[PDB]
């Protein structure tokens, strides 16, 4: 399950906020991403992410 | 920026912040109504921040103008990173802050630059600074380059920093320039971790893409 993996901030050296799953405390979390090759765990809004993963 | 120094106030007058409701990327001002910048610091709605010291907090040399315009490269690779590029049109012209000139050749391995950001200042750990914060580095050889990321460094991108590690740009620095002898040589573009040994920064090499950026720029 892509919502159990832990946030990617990746290569690049951005600092754009996303959203990620965090099963540990059943919520919608954010990270640094740093602008490319995101993993699935990456999401523009807090209702995005709990669309695609609450509940994982 | 990790192992850097403090720039002082305006000292950089040719970098800018990107915002998005917060800071997200930097860029290098090259001309009144026009930014460079890397490809994945692409978003809509970008705020460009200009004669910025202070990120956090009004000091009044400010000038804050949205993005009219953010062109990526037609070649920009989100899996390869080649090409990691963008030019920004200001809305209006900003009041010259002062542009830095684009290449008339490329720099050699070497050359020591100047690189800046607003970017984390820790390796290990998080710790984003209030105002702008350099780093002087030398651009490294190809080679070195290849050894340190097999398979990874195309023709239009270079490394530039130090093996040992604790010197380099970090989250937060995309997009900003590494300015050498005066001319805009490079772009923060990416690299494994921030200052670890044997893993220098990697930065698109912008004195391939003069002739596209002065044609791109006329043309809008
Ligand atoms: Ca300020």
């Amino acid at each position: 399950d892509f919502c159990l993996e832990p946030p990617y901030t990746g290569p690049c050296l951005a600092r754009i906020i996303r959203y990620f799953y965090n099963a540990k405390a059943g919520l919608c979390q954010t990270f640094v991403y740093g602008g490319c090759r995101a993993k699935r765990n990456n999401f523009k809004s807090a209702e995005d992410c709990l669309r695609t993963c609450g509940g994982a | 920026i990790v192992g850097g120094y403090t720039c002082g106030a305006n000292t950089v007058p040719y970098q800018v912040s990107l915002n998005s409701g917060y800071h997200f990327c930097g860029g290098s001002l090259i001309n009144s109504q026009w930014v460079v910048s890397a490809a994945h610091c692409y978003k809509s709605g970008i705020q460009v921040r200009l004669g910025e010291d202070n990120i956090n907090v009004v000091e009044g040399n400010e000038q804050f103008i949205s993005a009219s315009k953010s062109i990526v490269h037609p070649s920009y690779n989100s899996n390869t990173l080649n090409n990691d590029i963008m030019l920004i049109k200001l809305k209006s012209a900003a009041s010259l802050v002062a542009s830095i000139s684009l290449p008339t050749s490329c720099a050699s391995a070497g050359t020591q630059c100047l690189i800046s950001g607003w970017g984390n200042t820790k390796s290990s750990g998080t710790s984003y600074p209030d105002v702008l914060k350099c780093l002087k580095a030398p651009i490294l050889s190809d080679s070195s380059c290849k050894s340190a990321y097999p398979g990874q460094i195309t023709s239009n991108m270079f490394c530039a920093g130090y093996l040992e590690g604790g010197k380099d740009s970090c989250q937060g620095d995309s997009g900003g320039p590494v300015v050498c002898s005066g001319k805009l040589q490079g772009i923060v573009s990416w690299g494994s971790g921030c200052a670890q040994k044997n893993k220098p920064g990697v930065y698109t090499k912008v004195c391939n893409y003069v002739s596209w950026i002065k044609q791109t720029i006329a043309s809008n």
